[PDB]
RNA sequence: GAAGAUGAUCAGAUACCGUCGUAGUCUUAACCAUAAACUAUGCCGACUAGGGAUCGGUUGUUGUUCUUUUAUUGACGCAAUCGGCACCUUACGAGAAAUCAAAGUCUUUGGGUUCUGGGGGGAGUAUGGUCGCAAGGCUGAAACUUAAAGGAAUUGACGGAAG
């Protein structure tokens, strides 16, 4: 019988079972645990300002070979330090 | 066999079926009239008897229970009722 | 164990119809089975059917005429309001011009088309097409 | 199938199996159509005058075609006491 | 080895299916005949074809060969297999004049509307 | 995937079968899985059955046979060519090989 | 100059058989694509996908070209052909031939009222090939072909105007998707509906009434 | 590495962690 | 229905019984049960030759309905039936397929002996499996001489008889030929003795 | 026969192989609660297809052997049947396929019900709890990282595999 209850009075079992099993969905789990609020460097925001600490070149992964030019930024809102890419040919010279 | 008379099975094939697997289940057991050799007194005995039945007149065992049908003792003649 | 004799009856009919047999034996019988079969018989999906009395729940022999595509139960018997019949016919029936959803209403067991004529609704019971 | 004005918009009303009433599809190449001649009282086959049966490929595949012809032919008088309703 | 190939085996048997009446059992006559029947590019292939045609012809005279039909093999065969004995070997005359069917079969005969004399045989094994 | 419907053994309707040791390497192998061969060999090779019969003090003395039942694990048997790798369709054939 | 090699071809070269429904009514096998060309002159094809398949060998890959072609007249007949060849052009040319040989009739029906010509399917149908299952649901007169571009092209060439679609499985396997949809669209003449319950007499096969014209 | 030996390595490493925490 | 002249005559019953037609195989499949009259205590099954006769008349009546006699193909891979089918083709005008049946004769339209029979008649469903299998590809009905162990897949008309008898095969084929000619009018009526003898249609060893 | 000791082999082998060997292997009282604990296939119920074997019970019957000379002896033989452990063929049907009489009766989707999974890793880890004498068991994350990992099958290549 498909392994789930079908009785007309089994709504509690069906409702609880779905509630237990949505925790296997990482999109649902991250939303209720508030992982973006607790763990994300931005704190759930789309953008964040910061202060440039140093300009650093990062080697690309194989099979590519290049120096990806990023910066070390300390976020103003929480003091966390992140690495941010500086796009467009020669835009690292715009960042001090 | 796509077309077949389920309401009127062949009585030959009907008799080979298990007693519960006929259209209407019916026991295959019966009752017998048992004549002991010593005297003549009708004693009704179940065919599948589980008891060592003795006739009233003389205390002689008429049948001994077995796994299935009861086994009538020697000199005892039965007639199905 | 045996929890729904109507599901067993309709499953046996479906298995016999898929194999091209023109008759099927149903055990046990019941009032709901007989009235479900009468609805199927009235619309021509089955032929004459026969009730066998064995001083028990009973048995039925149904004559099939090859017009039956599928008959089935809906477990559980959901409560169906008149406004909910449209949703059930959309999900269960192959088209809007044929097929029937069988309901048990306080006015009796009937197909969804008859239920609309007398403006009654009950619990869903099955389907046939 | 017909429209509101009554014209038969159906192309190809298909055949149905004589044994199981199933529709014989356009590409069911295991399906056959038995044609059995009518015989006059002289014992002669009447030319161009036949008893016709159709069997779906399903019935033939199951091996039930032979028993179905026995039943179908017996109802039409083509056979006597060869097929028995009760088994 | 001296195994002839397919270019000589099939080309030679086409000659038999096409020119059997004009062929013979002599290689020398066949060698000259195949030079006027087929366009053979080389003399060596001509001798090989005629040498295998002669072998097939020599084999047809000893009986029917498999794979070669020359519009006279069966014409001679259609009326060759007409043999039928005067006694039917199935007519009930080899016996005393009645069937030797088993007694169990006689019930089937009795079931049909037949009165056929029988000497029942009961093997019962 | 599953190579054999019998799982390479002969255990159905059973929980556990006590093991046997391979004759060649003494490996514990379940009794149903072991490759078993019953051998009835002459105790004297056919070359020596004549001269030994002449040296016998008994007229018409029958030489006894040597009875033995051999148990092999899968590795013992495959290496000694007691059984061989068969094709996928030929694996299903379980009648004795037609040699005798 | 086409010289038919089958009984059916001879009856079509002569005017004995004039429509494909006589072919379909008796389930006659079609083995010559010239039969379909004569009986369905206005056919449109479409190369739905071209794929390269490789067989590894000792020296290297052996690449061949696989073409998927959908044929139809947009008036109730549709076929599907898949053929592999060394070259794309030969693969497409040969896939068109077997697409013609597979042309089947479909049943158009009405969603709701039967006003006008049939525009949709007469019932829900499903076909399966590999893991792909394609379900076609009759739709009202407004909605076009609600289907993916692969399945939509098959519906248009078959003459269906209004249909809902839903697929499950690896629908990106285009060959399996088209075969499943082709099986589904052909099931319309396999589903018994109450308007087909009436018994029709079994007519004689065209190979019988014209036995001498199909002789040799 | 083999899963059985990877399991054994972690059990020994878990055993070390328990002993180290017991000092405090 | 049918005139009483088509009933099983005592003469034919003598032929059928003398040829051991009624002896069916030890093991009977479920589909051939109606054709069994009784099982002989050794194990052989007795064929209801009354049913055998009626199937022959029905089978011959289907053959007579084919307009072109050449459209009927009679097949036999068994050596015991090769002469029968060859003689059957000569008398009736059918197309005989004796010996090996080339796979693709019905489906491959470029083969040499590519035929399109409207009806295929088979000596044995087991040894002529290829002929029966291909008939299920091009909508060809099949008439088969079936024993009690013969498979019934894709066989429309089964003639219950002994397929493994030297005389049984020839007699059944001879009986079909007589009825096909009787229905066609070649034989003037159902009482005239036929010129052909059942010894013809019997397999002959290379000895003679 | 773990450990350990030893003779060989080896570049090294505290490995395979050889010789000894302690716990252990056995048992009684208690603990432990885990296995590829596998049919990797939950349990209950119904239906859908042919066949021959076999184990237990029952019911009818032999050119059979034997009690004892025969029965009410037993064995065997032939039939039915209920229950099992399985097997063979086919594929109506299912499946990605291998394959499956269930892994079928599932887009024509609903007989009842319990448990479990939601890309690969991190990880059955950390932490808390609880059970245990311990070994450990049960319950059990996250940060972070990653575009595949994986299933079945095909062609080839290779094999200190066979023919
Ligand atoms: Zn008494
Ligand atoms: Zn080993």
């Amino acid at each position: 019988g498909k392994g789930k209850p079908r009785g007309l009075n089994s709504a509690r079992k069906l409702r609880v079972h779905r509630r237990n099993n949505r925790w296997a969905d990482q999109a649902y789990k991250a939303r209720l645990l508030g992982t973006a609020f607790k763990s994300s460097p931005f704190g759930g925001s789309s953008h964040a300002k910061g202060i440039v600490l140093e300009k650093i070149g990062i080697e690309s992964k194989q099979p590519n070979s290049a120096i990806r030019k990023c910066v070390r930024v300390q976020l103003i809102k929480n003091g966390k330090k992140v690495t941010a890419f500086v796009p467009n040919d020669g835009c690292l010279n715009f960042v001090d | 066999v796509l077309v077949q008379d389920l309401l009127h099975p062949s009585p030959a094939t009907e008799a080979k079926q298990h007693k519960l697997k006929t259209l209407v289940q019916q026991p295959r057991s019966f009752f017998m009239d048992v004549k002991c050799q010593g005297c003549l007194n009708i004693t009704t005995v179940f065919s599948h008897a589980q008891t060592a039945v003795t006739c009233d007149s003389c205390s002689t065992v008429l049948c001994t229970p077995t796994g299935g049908k009861a086994k009538l003792t020697e000199g005892c003649s039965f007639r199905r009722k | 164990t045996r929890t729904s004799v109507l599901a067993d009856a309709l499953n046996a009919i479906n298995n016999a119809e898929k194999t091209g047999k023109r008759q099927v034996l149903i055990r046990p019988s019941s009032k709901v089975i007989i009235k479900f079969l009468t609805v199927m018989q009235k619309h021509g999906y089955i032929g004459e059917f026969e009730y066998i009395d064995d001083h028990r729940s009973g048995k039925i022999v149904v004559q099939l005429n090859g017009r039956l595509n599928k008959c089935g139960v809906i477990q559980p018997r959901f409560n169906v309001k008149i406004n909910d019949i449209e949703r059930w016919t959309d999900n269960l029936l192959p088209a809007r011009q044929f097929g029937y959803v069988i309901l048990t209403t306080s006015a009796g067991i009937m197909d969804h088309e008859e239920a609309r004529r007398k403006h009654v609704s009950g619990k869903i019971l099955g389907f046939v097409y | 199938m017909e429209n509101d004005k009554g014209q038969l918009v159906e192309l190809y009303v298909p055949r149905k199996c004589s044994a199981t009433n199933r529709i014989i599809k356009a590409k069911d190449h295991a399906s056959v159509q038995i044609s059995i001649a009518k015989v006059d009282e002289d014992g002669r086959a009447i030319a161009g005058e036949n008893i016709t049966y159709a069997l779906s490929g399903y019935v033939r595949g199951r091996g039930e075609a032979d028993d179905s012809l026995n039943r179908l032919a017996q109802q039409d008088g083509l056979l006597k006491n060869v097929w028995s309703y009760s088994r | 080895g001296r195994v002839r190939t397919k270019t000589v085996k099939r080309a030679s048997k086409v000659l038999i299916e096409r020119f059997y009446p004009k062929l013979t059992l002599d290689f020398e006559t066949n060698k000259r005949l195949t030079s006027e029947i087929a366009v053979i590019q080389s003399k060596r292939l001509r001798n090989k074809i005629a040498g295998y045609t002669t072998h097939l012809m020599k084999r047809i005279q000893k009986g029917p060969v498999r794979g070669i039909s020359f519009k006279l093999q069966e014409e001679e065969r259609e009326r060759k297999d007409q043999y039928v004995p005067e006694v039917s070997a199935l007519d009930l005359s080899h016996t005393n004049g009645q069937l030797e069917i088993d007694a169990d079969t006689a019930d089937l005969v009795k079931s049909l509307g037949f009165k056929i004399p029988v000497q029942t045989v009961s093997i019962s094994a | 995937p599953k190579k054999r419907a019998s799982n390479g053994r002969n255990k159905k309707g059973r929980g556990h079968v006590k093991p046997v040791r391979c004759l060649n390497c003494a490996r514990c192998v379940p009794k149903d899985k072991a490759i078993k061969r019953v051998t009835i060999r002459n105790m004297v090779e056919a070359a020596a059955v004549r001269d030994l019969s002449e040296a016998s003090v008994y007229a018409e003395y029958a030489l006894p046979k040597l009875y033995n039942k051999l148990h092999y694990c899968v590795s013992c048997a495959i290496h000694a060519r007691i059984v061989r790798v068969r094709s996928r369709t030929d694996r299903k054939i379980r009648t004795p090989p037609q040699r005798k | 100059g086409w010289t038919p090699v089958t009984k059916l071809g001879r009856l079509v070269k002569a005017g004995k058989i004039t429509s494909v429904e006589q072919i379909y009514l008796h389930s006659l096998p079609v083995k010559e694509y010239q039969i379909i060309d004569l009986l369905l002159p206005d056919l449109k094809d479409d190369v739905m996908k071209i794929r390269s398949v490789q067989k590894q060998t000792r020296a290297g890959q052996r690449t061949r070209m696989k073409a998927v072609v959908v044929i139809g007249d947009s008036n109730g007949h549709v076929g599907l052909g898949i053929k592999t060849a060394k070259e794309v052009a030969s693969a497409i040319k040969a896939a068109i031939v077997i697409a013609k040989l597979s042309i089947i009739p479909i049943r158009r029906g009405y969603w709701g009222s039967n006003l006008g010509q049939p525009h949709s399917l007469p019932c829900k149908v499903t076909g399966k090939c590999g893991s792909v299952a394609v379900r076609l649901i009759p739709a009202p007169r407004g909605k076009g072909i609600v289907a993916s571009p692969v399945v939509k092209r098959l519906m248009q060439l078959a003459g269906v105007e209004d249909v809902y679609t839903s697929s499950s499985g690896s629908t990106r396997t285009t060959e399996n998707t088209l075969k499943a949809a082709f099986a589904a669209i052909g099931n319309t003449y396999s589903f018994l509906t109450p308007n087909l319950w009436a018994e029709t007499p079994l007519a004689a096969s065209p190979l019988e009434v014209y036995a001498e014209e199909a002789a040799a | 590495m083999r899963d059985k030996w990877r399991k054994k390595r972690v059990r020994r490493l878990k055993r070390k962690r328990r002993k180290v925490r017991a000092r405090s | 229905s049918l005139p009483a002249s088509f009933d099983l005559t005592p003469e034919d019953a003598k032929l059928l019984l003398a040829a051991n037609v009624h002896l069916g195989a030890k093991n009977v499949q479920v589909h051939n049960k109606p054709y069994v009259y009784k099982t002989r205590p050794d194990g052989m099954n007795i064929i209801n030759i009354g049913k055998t006769w009626e199937k022959i008349v029905l089978a011959a009546r289907i053959i007579a309905a084919v307009p072109n006699a050449s459209d009927v193909a009679v097949c036999s891979s068994r050596t015991f039936g090769q002469r029968a089918v060859l003689k059957f083709a000569a008398h009736t005008g059918a197309t005989a397929i004796a010996g090996r049946f080339t796979p693709g004769n019905f489906t491959n339209y470029i083969t040499r002996s590519f035929k399109e029979p409207r009806l295929v008649v088979v000596t044995d469903p087991r040894t002529d499996a290829q002929a029966i299998k291909e008939s299920s590809y091009v909508n060809i009905p099949v008439i088969a001489l079936t024993d009690m162990d013969s498979p019934s897949e894709y066989v429309d008309v089964a003639i219950p008889c002994n397929n493994k008898g030297k005389h049984s095969i020839g007699l059944i084929w001879w009986l079909l030929a007589r009825e096909v000619l009787r229905l066609r009018g070649i034989i003037p009526d159902r009482t005239t003795e036929w010129s052909v003898m059942p010894d013809l249609y019997f397999y002959r060893d290379p000895e003679e």
